[PDB]
């Protein structure tokens, strides 16, 4: 064989609901956490952190509570959190403080009601004021507070209002990140944390995850061998960032706060632009797939293609998506989803209801999360003495 | 289920995969959920873990296997972990929304070291040992110093150098002996 | 005035309302003070189709098992032909079908030899396993247990620290062997009468009848040997827990091919988990089970579990052949004074709604004329007419049962239902008798037998086999699966004593290691 | 309003009434399912010094 | 583009409850969403007559007004005005679905 | 833009309208109407280089045998929120300066 044509992983990993590639493989694999797995989700999770220095003005070095600063063994970790983990993790009801406060119980939409008698007059701006007179016409009159300069307004009967209502929803269980899970406790700063939409900042600790599983702290070892412009990135996604995406319609026809090159982040390309822009530097070709459910696999392909294409040397590839209110409606609408409350009726637990190949079966369960691996030629990754994980034949 | 199920038989059977001889199925899903985008992903990193333990993970939510799922002979339906002696090679499939079919395969790393000379393998050895090494001792250090991820701000050239490296396909960075960071060195023409 | 309004009738609806409040309430204080909080909630129903759970895919586990045992064997996990790989090897020819040979047939072809013993020892086995399974694809699948028959072992270390523990009995090495000795009997039944026996209703009563016993000492015999089958046969179970004789029960049906509804009180994933994993191990080729959630305590939970049963749209559409009404309470501790709510709630589950399960049973049979399908009653009788003591109504409630006897002859539903009473006798690890465990081995020394659960459950499948059915519908069969307790005079002296005796020699070598260590 | 009254809220206190009323309710159809009314007024205390 | 004018372009705007406002007529259903969204600001009672229901609301529940910004993207590359797909031949039901 | 927007206004839509919103979707149509094609199909993320894209990643898949002929090329619309936003990001000109 020709071990240019050869294509192979060399490093990999995810952020999901059990954590990372290691702690969902405990899961999978044994269906119990290791005394490592529940350290390792205890801090992913932020209930204890390393401590090394004065602890009440005696020396300490090792684990704490993360919240106490009380000293803490390995050993008891597992018993003092595993049950708090396994409650927090994987498959589970919404947590509405991991959405921003969505509650599927409580659902909002916006009803009309149209105005009975001319309403009792406020204050505002004299410009908010000319708004309404423009949006409302004839039905909105407006007349100054002549000792500030503000004005009052009245609307008359015949004009409208808009009035928010909760609907209960159906679908109120998701795979979930777990609960606690914090970027900055890999060492992203809290700048970019506030800038960017959560889909990258899942992608950028997996990417970082699969550098260290390659074994390679600093990118730019690459350009020891190969020429800055052999690098390339094909990794993709269902949709972009879906924090930008419904902001960009919906909060800011509701006139709050944002800023402002928000329309950027809702573009699926972004999350592999910032990969590059912080952490690579490369020249090489990027590309960008798109086939919601199948686009780890199409970033795949055009990862092995585009190296054997010979225009890059290296790619990173796989993928992500987000979980939110609206695109659990809408594969609910398509029934694509579990019911869950048909499925408690049926006397199933949350986990049980994603359950492949049975007799009861009725859909699958929603999750968010990414996973990216490192693919490169066998020759170089034999040059370099990276670990390989398998060959893509 | 049904659908990708007679998929897989079909492939298998019509190449002529020997009767008996049945693959075992993974449907990770059943723990994670479904991230769509991701979900790939996921499946590939699991095979690859399979690949390097021998263990092929079961369905712990199949209670019950669907009656229809009994003609498809060349599949097994696991719901609890079997250990093999070893795989060597596993399929990841995936059926998107717009008609959008997807296939993978992946081979055991030993049959590309089977392609190599015993020199060349165990060179490769002490490299991935070495940088073993190394990446355990990041790793930690990164870990308890809640800075695993760290981000660069200059490039390894400079605004010079920029378009010159952009132009001279055998530029390469060194290491800079004084700072430890990689560098186009300012004589890499 | 002039708009015709008024504030204060808001407040006169208001008062009526209370009215309503003050009326209902009084109902519910009446109510609870003829009741009790334990009777009130162990009444409620609790049966939801919804919440079936059906196993079925016995074709897949078999698969799953045959290449978990040849992995076990490659990697020496399995070295020699142990009776638990016996019992696998039962169990996957219980399951086999052509599918499955091709399985197996190709991983044994093409087994590598060549890569050591273990290998070639899977080959070898493997080979014996396909044509054991040839033999057996055209046969309907058996009931067969291997397990050894133990008994009960009740040690104090030398520091004088108490442990019981089920040992194999030193001379019963199979089933063959207990049914001998089952039927050889003990000192203690010298005139001798078997341990397992069958009872005659004479004109002074229920008598030891030689020629029935040899009737069914012969099925479980022949159980023993050849297996016991029970395919296409429809079983209705209450009592099935986990260490419960049902649950043996349970496997054995399963095993021998049988469709079986069994009943939980407590609906839980834990619990759904352990049906399930008993059906992908014991599951046979053709045998279905289902779990629903079931209060005995509701007359409603118990129309809805037979209009379930029966109804050929909604429900299962089955007709029964078996009914295996094992659900009980412990009323430990409840002496004359003590008769409370719970023992109510016991008194009906046991005996009242039992006996109403079986009239709705009745009543559909006859409302759909299946008059040459009557199903047999294992019933479940005690020996304890009230010699243990402090036990509730639970005496009263096994004694009432024993009319059934009477009532197949006096009433029109005979044609209906067939009468199989078992005296169960004491049975070791139950949840009823745990507690009575650490004296067992002192009781056989009396020369009683007491049994496993495994025995127990072995000896009532016996009472399913086809003679025995045959026998019931001639005429109501008891059972007397007691092992003698009934030749003890004052039982609960006895047992009192031995677990002082028991006591004493704990207390002082621990009081004279303790004081060695002070 | 000047007031501090209102003619709406006899009429929430009402409600809840409703909502005590179908509670008790539901007791005696459970009560009644499992029991009937010879049971029921066979049960009843007659006794008197 | 459905009738959006760069000269009108529509915002939300909150305001918020300052007196007890005059009551209007729904379904059952509606009236209780009101109830769910707005809580104790919501004020539900049948009428009597139909089972529909109607609707008050108190001092400190809050509304949302439509207003209109002029903005200054006046002008764009579009498709010459009457442009239809039907008369390529593409059936109207595609037309209607895509 | 409605499965945000106008169903948060409880307006009246088609159902699955979540799958208009995606971008394979018109190359699905492409394909469902008029070709039957069993052949590869992939979908290239560009903003404005996104046509360019396209036909790399076509010649590509021609070069590599996993195709003989290729449909390339590529779309967007004009939109309110779109116009809103890149005037935010002043890369659009200013008809009222320009007048």
């Amino acid at each position: 064989v020709d071990l240019e044509k050869v294509i192979v992983v060399t490093g990999f990993a995810e952020v999901g609901p059990w954590g990372n590639s290691r702690t969902r493989w405990e899961m999978e694999a044994y269906g119990e956490f290791s005394l490592e797995g529940c350290i390792e989700m205890a801090w992913i999770m932020g209930l204890i952190k390393n401590y090394n220095g004065l602890i009440k003005g005696k020396p300490y070095s090792g684990w704490v509570d993360a919240k106490t600063g009380e000293p803490v063994d390995d050993k008891d970790v597992k018993p003092k959190y595993e049950k708090y983990i396994l409650e927090h993790s994987g498959i589970r009801l919404i947590e509405p403080e991991l959405f921003g406060g969505y509650d599927p119980n409580k659902k909002q939409l916006l009803h009309e009601v149209v105005i009975q008698e001319d309403l009792d007059p406020f204050q505002c701006s004299a410009e908010t004021a000319e708004q309404f007179k423009r949006e409302h016409g004839d039905k909105v009159e407006i007349f100054e507070i002549p000792e500030s300069g503000e004005y009052t307004v009245r609307f008359k009967k015949g004009a409208t209002l808009w009035i928010p209502k909760a609907l209960r929803f159906d679908r109120l269980v998701a795979g979930q990140i777990p609960t606690g899970w914090d970027a900055k406790r890999y060492g992203i700063p809290d700048d970019i944390i506030q800038q960017v939409d959560p889909v990258c900042l899942f992608v950028l600790v997996s990417t970082v995850e699969a550098l260290l599983s390659s074994g390679i702290t600093d990118p730019y070892e690459f350009y020891k061998y190969v020429h800055v412009s052999e690098l390339g990135n094909c990794i993709g996604s269902g949709m972009g960032g879906a924090t930008a995406l419904r902001g960009m319609h919906r909060d800011r026809f509701l006139d709050k706060p944002l800023q402002n090159d928000i329309l950027q982040e809702s573009f699926i390309n972004t999350m592999s632009a910032w990969v590059n822009m912080l952490l690579l530097s490369s020249s090489g070709p990027i590309k960008t797939p798109v086939a919601a459910c199948a686009t780890a696999v199409e970033s795949v392909d055009v990862g092995v293609e585009t190296i054997l294409e010979g225009k890059a040397r290296i790619c990173l590839v796989g993928g992500f998506d987000d979980f939110g209110e609206e695109g659990s409606y809408e594969f609910a609408n398509m029934k694509a989803t579990s019911n869950a409350v048909d499925e408690f009726a049926h006397g199933r637990t949350p986990q049980e209801m994603s359950r492949p190949t049975t007799t009861t079966r009725n859909g699958f369960m929603e999750s968010q999360g990414s996973g990216v691996q490192v693919i490169m030629t066998a020759k170089l990754a034999l040059e370099m003495g990276v670990p390989i994980y398998g060959i893509l034949a | 289920d049904k659908n990708e199920s007679s998929v897989i038989c079909q492939q298998l059977a019509h190449l002529g995969r020997k009767k008996g001889n049945a693959v075992l199925g993974i449907f990770q899903k059943y723990l994670t959920g479904h991230p769509k985008g991701a979900a790939g992903a996921w499946m590939l990193n699991g095979c690859l873990q399979v690949l390097n333990t021998g263990l092929v993970p079961g369905n712990r939510n199949a209670d019950n296997v669907d009656k229809v799922m009994e003609q498809f002979d060349y599949i097994v339906y696991p719901n609890r972990s079997i250990q093999t002696d070893g795989i060597k090679a596993f399929s990841v499939t995936s059926f998107g929304f717009g008609q959008k079919g997807a296939q993978c395969i992946g081979v055991h790393p030993k049959y590309l070291y089977a392609t190599l000379d015993e020199q060349t393998y165990n060179e490769y050895c002490t490299k991935v040992q070495a940088r073993q090494k190394k990446a355990y001792r990041y790793f930690h250090n990164g870990l308890i110093n809640n800075t695993l991820f760290q981000a660069k701000e200059k490039a390894p050239y400079t605004d010079e150098q920029l378009s010159a490296v952009l132009l001279n396909p055998d530029a390469r960075v060194v290491e800079d002996k004084k700072t430890g960071q990689l560098i186009f060195p300012p004589n890499f023409m | 005035r002039y708009l015709k309004l008024d504030i204060r009738a808001g407040d006169k609806a208001y008062q009526a309302s209370q009215e309503s409040a003050k009326v209902l309430q009084s109902q519910l204080d009446l109510w609870l003070a003829e009741h009790g909080d334990f009777y009130a909630s162990g009444i409620e129903p609790v049966f939801s189709p919804l919440k079936a759970r059906v196993y079925d895919s016995s074709w897949n586990w078999a698969r799953q098992d045959a290449l978990s045992m040849y992995y076990d064997i490659i990697f020496g996990r399995l070295k020699t032909v142990d009776r638990e790989i016996v019992s696998q090897c039962i169990r996957i020819m219980n399951r086999a079908n052509p599918t499955l040979l091709e399985f197996m047939q190709y991983h044994i072809d093409n087994c590598p030899t060549d890569r050591g013993e273990t290998y070639q020892l899977a080959k070898e086995l493997g080979a014996q396993l396909i044509e054991n399974c040839k033999e057996v694809l055209n046969a309907n699948p058996v009931y067969k247990d291997v397990a050894i028959p133990t008994g009960p072992k009740t040690t104090i270390d030398a520091r004088g620290n108490l442990k019981y523990e089920e040992v194999p009995r030193p001379s019963c090495r199979k089933l063959e062997h207990y049914v001998q000795q089952m039927a050889a009997g003990g000192k203690i039944s010298e005139y001798t009468i078997p341990f397992l026996h069958l009872r005659k209703k004479s004109v002074m009563g229920w008598e030891y009848n030689k020629k029935l016993t040899s009737l069914y000492l012969d099925c479980l015999e022949k159980a023993a040997r050849d297996g016991l089958t029970f395919a296409g046969k429809y079983a209705l179970m209450t009592g099935a827990g986990a260490g419960s004789i049902g649950a043996e029960v349970l496997q054995g049906l399963i095993s021998g091919g049988a469709h079986v509804i069994v009943t939980t009180s407590r609906y839980s994933r834990e619990v759904t988990e352990y049906y399930q994993s008993m059906y992908s191990r014991y599951g046979a080729r053709g045998s279905q089970l289902v779990v629903v959630p079931f209060n005995q305590g509701s007359v409603q939970d118990v129309n809805a579990l037979v209009e379930y049963i029966y109804d050929t749209k909604n429900g299962l559409g089955w007709d029964l052949d078996y009914i295996v009404p094992f659900a009980a309470i412990s009323e430990q501790g409840r002496q004359i004074d003590g008769i409370d709510s719970k023992s109510e709630l016991a008194h009906r589950i046991m005996l009242t709604n039992l006996i109403r399960l079986l009239g709705a049973v009745k009543t559909q049979k006859a409302s759909r004329g299946y008059e040459t399908r009557p199903a047999q009653v294992i019933l479940p009788l005690s020996p304890n007419h009230g010699t243990f003591g402090s036990d509730g109504l639970y005496s009263e409630s096994k004694l009432g049962l024993e009319t059934l006897f009477n009532r197949w002859e006096s009433e029109n539903w005979s044609n209906y239902l067939t009468i199989c009473g078992a005296i169960i006798g004491w049975t070791r690890g139950t949840g009823l008798m745990s507690g009575n465990n650490i004296v067992a081995e002192a009781v056989e020394k009396f020369g009683v037998r007491t049994f496993s659960q495994q025995e127990m459950a072995f000896n009532l499948l016996g009472l399913m086999a086809p003679t025995i059915v045959d026998l019931c519908q001639n005429e109501p069969v008891c059972a007397d699966l007691n092992g003698g307790l009934q030749f003890i005079p004052n039982l609960n002296e006895l047992m009192t004593r031995e677990r002082k005796n028991l006591t004493e020699t704990s207390e002082i070598r621990q009081a004279v290691t303790k004081e060695t260590a002070a």
